[PDB]
């Protein structure tokens, strides 16, 4: 298990950027409905 | 390894991301 | 494996500037 | 492979943009 323990903190980083990814996107869907209900 | 959920989760995460900025 | 040490670095920098982002 | 380096530069090529 040494590749996983090296490469572990690439995933944990890959998924903390998928994370910030889908927030900022559900984020902005959120802000396009206030748009469209304006 | 592949059948970790993390790295499952990585894969169909930077899918994902490449969808969306299509 | 230079290569990916050096990816792994990439990511972790770029999982980095998120959080301090998010800060 | 050829693509993987590519991924791979492409990786390191967003870190630099970003830095």
């Amino acid at each position: 298990q040494e590749l996983f323990n090296e490469l572990k903190p690439a995933v944990d980083g890959a998924n903390f950027i998928v994370n910030h990814m889908r927030d900022q996107n559900n984020y902005n869907e959120e802000k396009d409905s206030w748009n469209r209900v304006a | 390894l592949i059948k970790h959920p993390e790295v499952k989760s990585a894969i169909e995460g930077i899918k994902y991301i490449a969808e969306t900025m299509k | 494996l230079p290569e990916l040490r050096e990816v792994v670095s990439s990511i972790s920098y770029i999982a980095r500037q998120l959080q301090e982002q998010e800060d």
